[PDB]
């Protein structure tokens, strides 16, 4: 295509999954989109205290073209509520949608989302906004001063998070300890109405 | 002014369906409808210029400008006894759509029950009450069910003022919509009804661009995000203080666009779902015409016509 960036895919689960993952960071706020040859990343930040970055790699898209030459990456900002509403209405007939393509043509142009069906295609253009002075790279892990690391299974962690949420947890404490004979102790301590 | 007519639904169901659809659309479009009974055909008209309709002042308050015209060949009725002393024996009346629609709904219920009777319609002088007469309607139910509807006759001067709109045909682009009964009927029906998924959308921008050699698009700019809907399937193109409305200069010689209301689009969708052969004519920044045609032959017979004219809701 003539666009600077154009990525088309046939799986609609990735987009909806990413939007759902980004939802807990506020239904009405900004989302940063990073575009590079490696892929497309969605970034959100809350209260300068928490940050989330979800990456969709090149392999996930059946076609991926990044023809920009002057800059190695492209940065834009969109409103999450607009995308949420547009996808919710456009994804009502989720069974019939067959193709989904994102496109962008540099600064000053909208972010184009096209849902292509067998005979009907829906095209929506999202206006872009200036990126806030706050740098998302500021909140990063110092890879040379790791206090501790741990590997956990997704299901158990999800169950623990659900249990904490349902008891109205207010304060959380991650406790990590190691001993000899391969003894490990990783725990979450919650302060809530229960105590 | 005898107007004895016989209607049967068991013979030529296409004609009965056409009449039912015409009465339904006129009832849903306005409160009262004009009926012209000529020696050749019956014309059902819904126009804001009718004496009863003009009272509601729809034009100045809500922009009710669309005009609906339906032609029913006299072959539809088993008996067509229309004798008058006017041009081509034409008798003009202004009837109320609600009562006629209710009577036809009851007739449809009786027909679906299993009866195969006939409906007899006549013009009578009710002594209970432009003199007002009654439209006596009678039919059997396997019991002689008879209902009457008030009606007002119109004079020649009143009849001639109601004229069908004429469009600049040379400056008009026509597209032949895919048949509803075809494999693409469902896709186009969904495409027409797609914009209904947005509750707050009130106006739609229809566009037609050459290059199956033409394409049709529906644009919505009333939302926080620009919305464009494109039909990529096959689609063939048929080859006082009054002032003239300002027409925007065309972007190109092969693009025709017009902005209309969502209610008119819903009416057009209903018409498309009703009939098989449907044509959409666009006059750039001027108007949109929905032409539904029903074809019947024996010496080809008269073509059943339903034309809905919609004026632009906004300028371009």
């Amino acid at each position: 295509l003539a666009n600077k960036f154009s990525a088309s895919t046939v799986h609609l689960e990735h987009i909806t999954t990413a939007l759902s993952c980004l939802t807990p960071f506020g239904s009405k706020d900004d989302v940063l989109i990073f575009i590079d040859a490696d892929g497309l990343s969605f970034v959100r930040e809350n209260n300068h205290v928490i940050k989330i970055q979800l990456l969709l790699s090149r392999e996930l898209f059946m076609s991926y073209s990044y023809r920009n030459e002057t800059e190695d990456h492209m940065k834009l900002c969109v409103k999450i509520n607009h995308i949420l509403d547009s996808v919710s209405v456009m994804n009502r007939n989720s069974d019939d949608i067959v193709e989904c393509t994102l496109s962008y043509d540099g600064h000053g142009s909208p972010f184009v989302l096209i849902f292509e069906d067998s005979f009907i295609s829906e095209r929506v253009e999202y206006s872009t906004y200036l990126i806030k002075d706050f740098d998302t790279n500021g909140l990063e892990l110092d890879r040379e001063r790791i206090s501790f690391e741990a590997i956990i299974k997704g299901e158990a962690l999800h169950s623990a998070l659900k249990d904490l949420k349902e008891i109205g947890c207010k304060e959380c404490y991650v406790y990590a300890k190691t001993e000899a004979n391969d003894e490990n102790v990783f725990a979450l301590i919650s302060k809530s109405q229960l105590g | 002014m005898k107007l004895k007519l016989i209607v049967n639904g068991c013979e030529a169901p296409d004609d009965y369906k056409l009449l039912r659809t015409t009465i339904n659309t006129v009832a849903s479009l306005r409160k009262t409808a004009i009926l012209r009974f000529n020696s050749e055909r019956l014309t059902i008209i819904s126009t804001p210029k009718s004496s009863l309709n003009s009272s509601n002042n729809g034009t100045i308050l809500r922009g009710d400008t669309g005009q609906l015209w339906c032609t029913i060949p006299h072959d539809v009725f088993r008996l067509y006894t229309v004798i008058s002393a006017r041009e081509l024996n034409t008798i003009t009346m202004e009837c109320n759509c609600d009562s006629l629609l209710s009577v036809f709904k009851r007739y449809d219920r009786v027909m679906n029950q299993g009866s195969s009777s006939n409906m007899t319609i006549k013009l009578q002088s009710m002594p209970e009450w432009n003199p007002i007469c009654a439209l006596g309607i009678t039919f059997e139910e396997i019991i002689m069910h008879s209902f009457k509807v008030p009606v007002k006759l119109l004079f020649r001067a009143q009849d001639t003022r109601i004229q069908e709109p004429m469009i600049n045909y040379i400056q008009l682009m026509m597209y032949k919509l895919p048949p509803i009964s075809g494999e693409f009927g469902s896709a186009f029906h969904g495409f027409i009804r797609r914009v209904e998924r947005y509750s707050n959308v009130n106006h739609i921008h229809l566009m037609g661009v050459k290059k199956d050699d033409v394409e049709l698009k529906i644009i919505v700019n009333e939302l926080d995000w620009h919305l464009e809907i494109c039909w990529n399937g096959p689609l063939d193109s048929v080859i006082d203080i009054s002032v003239m409305v300002e027409k925007a200069e065309q972007e190109s010689s092969s693009t025709h666009e017009v902005i209309i209301r969502c209610k008119d689009w819903k009416v057009c969708s209903k018409l498309y779902a009703a009939f098989e052969e449907v044509v959409l004519a666009i006059s750039h920044d001027e108007s949109c015409v929905f032409h539904c045609s029903l074809d019947r032959g024996s010496k080809p017979r008269e073509r059943g016509q339903i034309i809905y004219y919609i004026a632009r809701s906004k300028g371009l």
